[PDB]
DNA sequence: GGGATTACTCCCTAGTCTCCAGGCACGTGTCAGATATATACATCCTGT
DNA sequence: ACAGGATGTATATATCTGACACGTGCCTGGAGACTAGGGAGTAATCCC
């Protein structure tokens, strides 16, 4: 069961790697049914986690995400990753992980800039989980050039 | 504030008892009220005439059940005086 | 003359509704003084509830009883 | 003492007590039977069962789960016996029954 | 061009589907005001008794035309005429 | 207020006259065929404050429907920068190949207003570092069973379930993991014999005992 | 035969104080529906 | 008739509003115990 997959098999090792580090990470996901078979795998090799996607009301959004950046412990996120474009808080984060690279790149590093906030205090590592000779080469691809002509035409 | 009643609960009642999975709409409820009055109007009018007639100043079950084999037609007057027997008897044993 | 309020194509679609195929010319004029009879005799009996009441605003319970009187119970407004 | 309604204990679900008051307060007799409460309600209940029924149904024909003026009228008008009681009772909103004449379809 | 019948069973078909009502509420607003302005002077009217009033109205004015329509039939025709209407009022009784 | 309040309350404000618009974040108004940004365009304002989260993807459409309707004259030359927009598919062509200037120094001309640039440089340098790191996968036999799987059905679609966006992104689902394309759940032997149905589930609430209602269908009658 | 009337014992319902809860008046929440975004291909209509 | 660019479709997400729905304070009409006047039940009997 759902291992039987190299994404998730490298995601495993990464995992048990950083809770040896000791530091509460991250996910983000573009379709949330991957999410709750994430929740699945978690609770299952016991992370104790905490899920956030657009289906949540918005006071349950902002509690739940106040309930974690009060709490230490609670070890791995589930978020959607272009609903986190919000006005969100996540210094208490210090690791991202995306599970997939999806076209916008101002969506990704807008994620990213919603960990590596403006009171973040260490350096938060991100890791963009790649296959190989697959579609999201490509789409990489794609949008690291057009985050190329964005960032020459506005530097 | 001044309450004004209604037999709104009831027919709701009686609608989740026949069926349990539909709706109900106001238009809809206010036609059920008024069908229910009307009905009301019609058989204790009827009542208050039979006992009228017999020189009776009692309106007992018997008349009502005259006026409801007089109103309704057919097998809805049989199956109506069924439920009534069955209501009133079942009222009757237990006190 | 609010009695040519009433319109032709409304009289018409009435008709359909009736399951009317085919309408004569003589069938809206018709209609409407048929329609103005009834409306007379029905909004008569609710002014004479209004007025008993001792009401200047004719209600729809007056309405209610109007028809109802007249053998035409109508459902959905009181009663 | 424990009070218990009289609707309880004649097995019904309209008011038997506010019926009961209604025909004593409606000017139809000096005195009224104790049965005549019950059996009026059981009755009005009752019928009150054979519309919603039949309602029910027509509302689920139209794929609905909200019975409607519409659905209302469809029942009584199909069904002869409450046709008969409902005569002279114009439903608002109800509309009539699709019936087209043999004559007036296509040759 | 549709042959001359197929519009109108169309529209027979759409309207007796429908249950909302077909003449205009203003104009016929305008006719209840002009009808009641001989009974009482400066007479106001609930918004729900003028529904009221063209609900019932549109209702006896269907029921009409149904008998009306068969009337016509009766005759061997496929039009109303005035005659049918005329003969309609008389055998219900209002002529 | 907002945007969908201001696309329903349009033919009213637009009654309204106003001195400030401020759209904070027209990355809602990403694009043109855009009824927000169509109701955005007939109102009578002197001062229209854009603000976004920054200029994205460079179709530059949405350019244009930043610099042509922020400005007046510029505000029917995006479509000479529709000609400019064969500079944008060769700026595709430059991503390739940067070695042209005939836009970015008249940008330099046109960005001097219009824009107002603070940079990373001076917010980062009060906080530290983030580094990407890029980890490499593979497909397992089954997940790479499954993708090729899809690209035979490439082969016998360009010659089921044939959507091509189930094309694209169940390319990506098999990337994430392939039972979220469907998976069967868990089974168990054969059952020969004759056990007795549930009728309905409305029907038997709460309050349901179970039957030990297991008989062989092969029976011996004596 | 059976409806009218009469003599008469009596059970049944009006009447009344107490009182307590079902039901009215009015309050907060839940999906349904709409409208977006985005990524390709698919397709249709028109002009060339 | 074929090519090109429009609109259309598809799979997956998102936000934001509408018309329902449920939930709660609290009055007044129903229920309970009771007496006693009396309409009604019922046997008897004239006689249409």
């Amino acid at each position: 069961f759902v291992t039987d997959s190299g994404k998730l098999a490298k995601l495993d090792e990464l995992l048990r790697e950083l809770k040896e580090g000791g530091h509460r990470v991250l996910l983000y996901f573009q379709m949330t049914r991957m999410i709750d078979l994430m929740e699945e795998y978690l609770t299952y090799r016991n992370y104790k986690y905490c899920r956030l996607d657009g289906s949540t009301k918005l006071e349950d959004r902002r509690d739940t995400v106040a309930d974690f950046q009060t709490r230490p412990e609670i070890f791995i996120f589930l978020l959607s990753t272009r609903a986190g474009g919000l006005g969100i808080n996540l210094t208490t984060a210090d690791t991202v992980i995306f599970y997939d690279s999806d076209w916008n790149p101002t969506i990704d590093s807008q994620a990213m800039d919603r960990a590596h906030r403006l009171g973040q205090t260490k350096q938060v590592t991100v890791y963009r989980l790649i296959t190989r000779g697959t579609i999201e080469e490509r789409i990489r691809k794609r949008a690291l050039q057009k985050e190329e002509v964005q960032r020459v035409v506005i530097t | 504030r001044s309450r004004k009643e209604s037999y709104s609960v009831y027919v709701y009642k009686v609608l989740k008892q026949v069926h349990p999975d539909t709706g109900i709409s106001s238009k809809a409820m206010g036609i059920m009220n008024s069908f229910v009055n009307d009905i009301f109007e019609r058989i204790a009018g009827e009542a208050s005439r039979l006992a009228h007639y017999n020189k009776r100043s009692t309106i007992t079950s018997r008349e009502i059940q005259t006026a409801v084999r007089l109103l309704l037609p057919g097998e809805l007057a049989k199956h109506a005086v069924s439920e009534g027997t069955k209501a009133v008897t079942k009222y009757t044993s237990s006190k | 003359d609010n009695i040519q309020g009433i319109t032709k194509p409304a009289i018409r679609r009435l008709a359909r509704r009736g399951g009317v195929k085919r309408i004569s010319g003589l069938i809206y004029e018709e209609t409407r003084g048929v329609l103005k009879v009834f409306l007379e005799n029905v909004i008569r009996d609710a002014v004479t509830y209004t007025e008993h009441a001792k009401r200047k605003t004719v209600t729809a319970m007056d309405v209610v009883y109007a028809l109802k009187r007249q053998g035409r119970t109508l459902y959905g407004f009181g009663g | 003492a424990k009070a218990k309604t009289r609707s309880s204990r004649a097995g019904l679900q309209f008011p038997v007590g506010r019926v009961h008051r209604l025909l004593r307060k409606g000017n139809y007799a000096e005195r009224v039977g104790a049965g005549a409460p019950v059996y009026l309600a059981a009755v009005l209940e009752y019928l009150t069962a054979e519309i919603l029924e039949l309602a029910g149904n027509a509302a689920r024909d139209n794929k609905k789960t909200r019975i409607i003026p519409r659905h209302l009228q469809l029942a009584i008008r199909n069904d002869e016996e409450l046709n008969k009681l409902l005569g002279k009772v114009t439903i608002a909103q109800g509309g009539v029954l699709p019936n087209i004449q043999a004559v007036l379809l296509p040759k | 061009r549709y042959r001359p019948g197929t519009v109108a069973l169309r529209e027979i078909r759409r309207y007796q589907k429908s249950t909302e009502l077909l003449i205009r509420k203003l104009p016929f607003q305008r006719l209840v005001r002009e009808i009641a302005q001989d009974f009482k002077t400066d007479l106001r009217f609930q918004s729900s008794a003028v529904m009221a009033l063209q609900e019932a109205s549109e209702a006896y004015l269907v029921g009409l035309f149904e008998d009306t329509n068969l009337c016509a039939i009766h005759a061997k025709r496929v039009t109303i005429m005035p005659k049918d209407i005329q003969l309609a009022r008389r055998i219900r009784g209002e002529r | 207020t907002s945007y969908q309040l201001v696309v329903s309350d349009v033919a009213y404000f637009q009654k309204m006259k106003w001195q400030y618009m401020i759209l904070d974040e027209a990355q809602a108004i990403k694009s043109s065929q855009s009824s927000r940004w169509k109701c955005l365009l007939g109102f009578h304002c002197r001062n229209r404050l854009l603000l976004t989260g920054t200029p994205i993807q460079n179709n530059m459409q949405e350019l244009w429907a930043l610099l042509h309707f922020i400005m007046p004259s510029l505000f029917d030359s995006h479509d000479e920068f529709s000609e400019w927009f064969s500079k944008d598919i060769e700026s595709h062509a430059q991503s390739n190949t940067k070695l042209n200037e005939d836009q970015l120094k008249r940008l330099h001309m046109i960005l001097k207003p219009f824009m107002l640039r603070r940079v990373k440089k001076h917010v980062q340098k009060e906080l530290g570092d983030k580094i990407e790191i890029d980890v490499f996968c593979e497909l397992s036999y089954r997940q790479r069973a499954m993708y090729q799987s899809l690209r035979n059905q490439i082969s016998i679609m360009d010659l089921d379930s044939a959507t091509l966006m189930n094309l694209v992104m169940q390319f990506r689902k098999v990337c994430n993991h392939p039972d979220l394309f469907e998976r069967a759940d868990t089974s168990s032997p054969f059952f020969c014999g004759h056990f007795a149905e549930t009728g309905s589930f409305l029907r038997e609430g709460t309050n349901v005992a179970l039957g030990y209602s297991t008989r062989s269908l092969v029976e011996y009658r004596l």
